[PDB]
RNA sequence: UCCUAAGGUAGCGAAAUUCCUUGUCGGGUAAGUUCCGACCCGCACGAAAGGCGUAACGAUUUGGGCACUGUCUCAACGAGAGACUCGGUGAAAUCAUAGUACCUGUGAAGAUGCAGGUUACCCGCGACAGGACGGAAAGACCCCGUGGAGCUUUACUGUAGCCUGAUAUUGAAAUUCGGCUUUCUAACCCGCACCACUUAUCGUGGUGGGAGACAGUGUCAGGCGGGCAGUUUGA
RNA sequence: UAGGCCCAAGCGACUGUUUAUCAAAAACACAGGUCUCUGCUAAACCGUAAGGUGAUGUAUAGGGGCUGACGCCUGCCCGGU
RNA sequence: UGAGUAGCGAAAGACGGGUGAGAAUCCCGUCCACCGAUUGACUAAGGUUUCCAGAGGAAGGCUCGUCCGCUCUGGGUUAGU
RNA sequence: GAGGGUAGCGGAGAAAUUCCAAUCGAACCUGGAGAUAGCUGGUUCUCUCCGAAAUAGCUUUAGGGCUAGCCUCAAGUGAUGA
RNA sequence: AAGCAGUAAAUGUGGAGCCGUAGCGAAAGCGAGUCUGAAUAGGGCGUUUAGUAUUUGGUCGUAGACCCGAAACCAGGUGAU
RNA sequence: GAGCUGUAAGUAAGCUUUGAUCCAGAGAUUUCCGAAUGGGGAAACCCAGCAUGAGUUAUGUCAUGUUAUCGAUAUGUGAAUACAUAGCAUAUCAGAAGGCACACCCGGAGAACUGAAACAUCUUAGUACCCGGAGGAAGAGAAAGAAAAUUCGAUUCCCUUAGUAGCGGCGAGCGAAACGGGAAGAGCCCAAACCAACGUUGGGGUUGUAGGACACUCUAGUUACAAAGGACGACAUUAGACGAAUCAUCUGGAAAGAUGAAUCAAAGAAGGUAAUAAUCCUGUAGUCGAAAAUGUUGUCUCUCUUGAGUGGAUCCUGAGUACGACGGAGCACGUGAAAUUCCGUCGGAAUCUGGGAGGACCAUCUCCUAAGGCUAAAUACUCUCUAGUGACCGAUAGUGAACCAGUACCGUGAGGGAAAGGUGAAAAGCACCCCGGAAGGGGAGUGAAAUAGAACCUGAAACCGUGUGCU
């Protein structure tokens, strides 16, 4: 249930590699920040990534 | 299914007209100060795979 | 006289600790490798993985006595259940086929079965346990396998976490050789108080306080890491 | 139907607990002592998120290590970890 | 095969009268023996017709059985407290 | 006694590797799965001809393997064999 | 060969593709000769220059690969009567 | 078109030529549980509200409707807080849920035993298992392509290229594409410039030989994409009906066999009938047939509809996008000289004299035009229905199951799992007599046969008995 309310960014999955080329599973999370943005009704707090906060986005 | 060639062996031999295989020599990579002039000059020449070795590795190179 | 950070203090000591050892001397016994009391050449006691004592307690471990007795000298008799005979009912482990003697030899080096000799008329019932390397469990000891599992560490390689710095969220002013350093409030935070949804203070909203561009969270980097994991440790 | 008793020694203070099915003990626990961490959304623990135990407690309280009634005591050493 | 061999699961029965094809073992009677802080009387859990009557003897009952918690047919459980 | 809670990369343990449905140095069931086994055991009709080895070298190798030596069948040279 | 036509046939049709007719060299390349080399000087590999398609038998490789037999590992579930 | 009341026989009582039973299409009824939905619960049970009605002097009891949650829409709708906004009340909704074929397809997440004769990179393998979303198929799809010819022109599948090029503790091992030969084969809709109306909805507009806007003379229904509601004849499927041709003797219990005379064939496939049937029966070849329901197609009606070249002053052609650094993944390709393309973080373009690609990279040439969307066919599979086939099995075989089988049974549970076919052509299944309490037997009958008597076709070996020649 953690996703960007605008862009739709979410977590990924991949490998963590050691110097000997051993591998284990890990995750790449998203820079989600809890902000209040104007919607049709009361402004409710939603998860919005920082990438969507550039070039001018409502707050 | 189909047989598979030995990739490491196909990089080291070539097929002649009579059907034999031409090879290259060992003991020529480094440490040349420990070998005489006669040894190093005669290791430049090529050789052929022996029949003792042919009886063991003939199936590994069948498409070549 | 040599070395080191120090060279074991008080207490105890053939001790649940002493190999030599049944150490030496006393007690106990007619006779004591056990026991009790002393001595100290303590192989290799020792002060909180504590030292030395200590009433009461113990289905604890030791040594010696009174009383008692079939434990014994050394065994005997009696009662009952099984066992034995008869009527009824009726399994099991095991099993290559079997008309299955002894002595001295021989043999894969311990023979009912091979050699030579000696014994032995055929078939049952009650007892004994020398042999059939007797029966039940593909030896748990030992060695082997580039077999396995659990555990340890200053074996190799990782890893969950936990510290640290840069960067995004993150803004307004002003001193000093764009940066250290100071105030402020609007971001962000409060398992702080009051009000409403609402008979609920989980949640949300509002209003006061506290803190504040820090903290918390995302990405990248360095360090610690038998807490946990996969493996190796020759002939 | 209903305690045998005595004189000495070792270990553990005591009542308790333990290898269901070969070990009940000198082993574990215990009352007491000591060291160390923790200022409260406490430290520590489960998930390792929300939410919980600690605790509807607040240093005369809570977690971890060692020793183990009582009496007399507990000596020297900070190169090494 | 072992072999008509081991066993037949703690204990006191004896006689008379019946039934019956068949009686140590079923029914009736008398005497004797055992428990009685229980082998007596209720009842929760659990089982699920094992309860009653009239019939039966193939199999089950560690023997026998004319008998049964076994076989056949028909019955039996009633709440305002 | 009754009603409940903690589940195996786990739980519980006055602590014994003790218990978790007669099983525990890591429960049971079904799948990957006909895991792997240089190790034991086994492998079914009949005649005719020929007929070994238990050695060397190298090997994480020593009861395993590879090349050479020794056996058999077909073709060629042919006197080169004793 | 795929495809198409044909009775799930036989075989028509289909000439992408494959093997052989020429080798040598790491390659550029040359060619009955090429490589090395200052130099056929010597030496290496070739100039045999008859193959090709289907199929019986032997052996090999990839699939569990002659059959039966582990101690174990991983994944998802069922269990505190 | 004459019997029928399912295994199944039994007796009892009945229906049917005024057309039973039976077969096909269309209807009506359809207890309770179960997503289970009024509330509760240990499934197949218990307890309610509200409005109508049945019954009662009245209460108590009964019948028929309706009352879950979430979502989308009309409506009334104070809060804290003037206005508003959360909340609240009612109405409408073939809106959703669950199951499913342990097959095929797309995505999320993702092992180990094993091989390398040990093992860590690598391999097993993007496999097993788990979760989500579908469809009858899905996925892909209309060049910022492949390449280097005197060029082709969306996608998918088969053959070959080829075990080649390459990747790799360069070890074990992994492994392509373009060209060519085939199956099948249609392409299109939006955003922007710009014009008219009250930011909105209309029109105009879809591209690389450069297209479009503006300004210049101007008119093929494609309901599978391309825009979406309906009346309109032929077939197919679901019950069925016609359908040729043989007699005699012998053996036998029975003739279809043997022996003689015949016949049919667009029919000599098959099964049964007392043994081995083209001519006995059901059938076969070939024709005929539909009340009613469904499917597939075609003929008008019906419904939309704007077409090409010249001018390019000027304007438009998809932005936190492309791309870069750091960390990963995927491309046959393990970071390597790694292009081509995806994710997280941080930076961050250009505007037709523009941008991308041709395996690091630059210059010249050639090809194309990213950052919006849609699309049949050739392709994969079988829980099924209909009609058939086999040098496949024949009861220790074939499915675990030929028979009342996922059953007896076993376990708290998940779960594991068997054994069992055969009288005779026809029950004609032994009336009657004798021994006995009965079971069992000896006769007499049935039958071709009873050593075919239901424990029933044939009836081997182990093992157990009786009587006898030689010892």
């Amino acid at each position: 249930g953690k996703q960007c309310f605008v862009t739709g960014r979410k977590a990924s999955t991949g490998n963590r590699r050691s110097h000997a080329l051993n591998s284990t599973k890990r995750r790449w999370n998203a820079n989600l920040q809890k902000v209040r943005i104007l919607v049709d009704g009361k402004p409710k707090k939603v998860w919005v990534s920082a990438r969507a906060l550039k070039s001018g986005k409502v707050t | 299914p189909k047989m598979k060639t030995h990739r490491g062996a196909a990089k080291r031999v070539k097929r002649t007209a009579s059907g034999q295989l031409k090879r290259s020599r060992a003991f020529t990579s480094h440490l040349f100060a420990n070998k005489s002039t006669k040894q190093k000059r005669q290791l430049r020449k090529a050789r052929l795979v022996s029949k003792s070795d042919m009886k063991r590795v003939k199936q590994l190179l069948a498409y070549k």
